[PDB]
């Protein structure tokens, strides 16, 4: 019955976190969190994507703990993601669903991201690595291979506790506190200017009923408290921006109505956006910091919107983004430059990073093998050390490169001239870290396929997939030397092996080394190279 | 002409006048005579 409730949606998020803070409940029986789950999930299912922003948003900060709560939201977030992955992905949409805002999009990258990050660091779990088994899988897909994510940053970070950093222990400039004084004035100002414009004239008298700000006064009547309680605010916030290495100078050395009249249209980079908005950022801290002194008293009912300004809608963050935006116009045009990369579009995309530590974890598979083959040929110790990025490897990373690669097949095959899939086409360099990928992953596999025992019908089946995503013809007409001789070396050393099982097969040998190169040939080489040449002629 | 407030509680109600036998159309802002005014042929058909 909730599936039209759009008219609602305020009571039905509020419904949501009720539901979730009571199954984050002690002194709680398994049967009564199974129901509160079970309602959840049905709840979910039949609620529209739109209405989950906000569930999505605390399970963003919930989920990458990995904590022991974290069974329920995992699966939940599989079906979500499951059966809405059309809603986030294709352009188009989801029918009578509508498209992804962008900011769930981003929500949703942290969210892989950071039980990526997680998953990785942790130990081995077989429950947690059973519940990720339905995995980051549904994420990956739902989440566009060339999404960009308008806001690229580090975090920088570790309930949530902004420490701030306070200057007092030093002077603080005479020439900063007359700009802030100066800054208050002008902000009073543009008070003033903003009353006039309203069309509302201020009152003598004090009457809240004429509702506009009664203090509104000649300034030679204007108190002086009001400035000095207004003071530490603005100190706290310039201190901030002196000390997270914002540098204030004047760029130029000196021996009513605005004249820069404050212009929307005054365009501001990436990176003096990224300070703006963690100036913003920063000024919620502190705000968050006292909203915390007033609640220790109660202690409890933390208010939901005490997040990040990056992480809940621009819209809230509006007011703030533009109250900096009009600050640091204040600051260039009096010539107070505030001073202290450009990543492409192409690497800002979401399979560019999701490649780079795929490449990244095969290289550390290369060298958790060698040592792996160094202490089995001597000294065996039983302990393998790197048991963790072992398990991690076979459970988390090659499921999730068949699925992803199986359901992304057309858009890494993909051209400008030729479009397969629906939408988008692959980049030359992710087509040569794919390729790498591959070449890397046979030769992992390669006369080493007993070493990796259940789990070497997995790299096969990962090798399959690559071979049919991989685009050859670009890869090898423009594409760097190195990705080239990788893909040479792979179909030499299959001829090298081929050459080697049929001698065998020859019995110039009697007929270790020969039953590895055989049992590696049939069961990998054989079909990965036949899913090759199929592929390449196809 | 308003620098802000665009928005206004007031409503704007805006007046047409049309002369069948001289074809003329005049029009009003709100009791006040507005500066447009257009002159037709005979036999014209005008629709609201």
């Amino acid at each position: 019955l909730f599936a039209g409730t759009e008219h609602r949606a305020i009571m039905v998020d509020s419904m949501l976190h009720t539901v979730y803070r009571l199954s984050r409940g002690r002194s709680l029986t398994k049967a009564q969190r199974d129901v509160i789950e079970d309602c959840l999930m049905a709840l979910c299912r039949y609620i529209r994507p739109s209405m989950l922003q906000h569930l999505l948003r605390r399970l963003v900060f919930d989920v990458p703990i990995l904590n022991e709560f974290a069974k329920m939201p995992l699966k939940l977030l599989t079906n979500h993601y499951e059966r809405c992955w059309k809603y986030y992905c294709l352009p188009t949409g989801w029918a009578n669903f509508g498209v992804t805002s962008e900011e769930e999009l981003h929500l949703t990258r942290k969210l892989f991201w950071g039980i990526f990050d997680s998953l990785a660091h942790k130990k081995y779990d077989q429950e947690l690595y059973r519940m990720a088994m339905p995995c980051l899988c549904a994420i990956a897909g739902a989440l566009p291979p060339d999404y960009v994510d308008a806001s690229y940053s580090s975090k920088a970070e570790k309930n949530f506790d902004p420490r701030p950093v306070e200057t007092l222990n030093v002077i603080i400039p005479e020439k900063l506190d007359s700009f802030i004084n100066k800054f208050a004035e002008y902000t009073h100002e543009k008070w003033a200017f903003d009353k006039i414009q309203n069309n509302w004239s201020y009152g003598e008298n004090v009457d809240e009923e004429l509702k506009t700000h009664p203090m509104l006064r000649p300034y030679k009547t204007f108190s002086e408290k009001d400035k000095e309680i207004y003071r530490w605010p603005i100190k706290e916030s310039l201190k901030a921006m002196i000390a997270w290495e914002w540098t204030i100078e004047k760029a130029r050395e000196g021996e009513y109505n605005p004249q820069p009249p404050d212009l929307s249209g005054v365009t501001l980079s990436r990176e003096l956006q990224a300070m703006a908005e963690q100036l913003a950022e920063n000024y919620h801290n502190t705000w968050g910091r006292k909203k915390k002194q007033e609640l220790e008293a109660k202690g409890g009912g933390t208010h939901p919107l005490l997040v990040p300004y990056d992480t809940l809608t621009a819209k809230e963050k509006a007011r703030d983004r533009e109250k900096a935006q009009e600050l640091l116009k204040f600051l260039q045009m009096n010539g107070y430059a505030v001073t202290r990369l450009d990543t492409s579009s192409i690497e800002k995309r979401f399979a560019f990073g999701f490649l780079q530590q795929l490449l990244r974890w095969m290289d550390i598979s290369q060298e958790f093998i060698a040592h792996l083959e160094a202490v089995v040929s001597s000294g065996r110790v039983e302990k393998s050390p790197h048991e963790q990025e072992i398990k991690f490897f076979a459970k988390i990373l090659l499921p999730l490169i068949n699925q992803y690669f199986t359901n992304h097949c057309l858009y890494f095959l993909s051209t400008p001239a030729k479009v397969l899939g629906s939408g988008g086409h692959a980049s030359n360099k992710e087509k040569e870290m794919i390729t790498s990928l591959f070449c890397k992953l046979a030769a992992l596999v390669r006369h080493r396929v007993s070493l990796f025992g259940t789990d070497a019908p997995a790299v096969v089946n990962c090798l399959h997939i690559l071979a049919r995503s991989l685009d050859a013809r670009t890869v090898m007409k423009s594409g760097p030397e190195i990705v080239k001789a990788g893909l040479r070396s792979f179909f030499e050393s299959a001829s090298e092996d081929i050459e080697k099982m049929v001698e065998n097969l020859r019995l110039g040998k009697v007929s270790k080394g020969v039953g590895q190169n055989l049992t590696y040939t049939t069961v990998a080489l054989l079909p990965v190279l036949t899913t090759l040449f199929q592929h390449i002629a196809q | 002409p308003g620098q802000q407030g665009r928005i206004s509680h007031t409503d704007l109600v805006i007046g047409c006048l049309v002369d069948l036998a001289t074809g003329l159309m005049t029009f009003t802002a709100n009791g006040k005579e507005s500066n447009t005014f257009f002159q037709v042929e005979p036999n014209t058909k005008l629709f609201p």
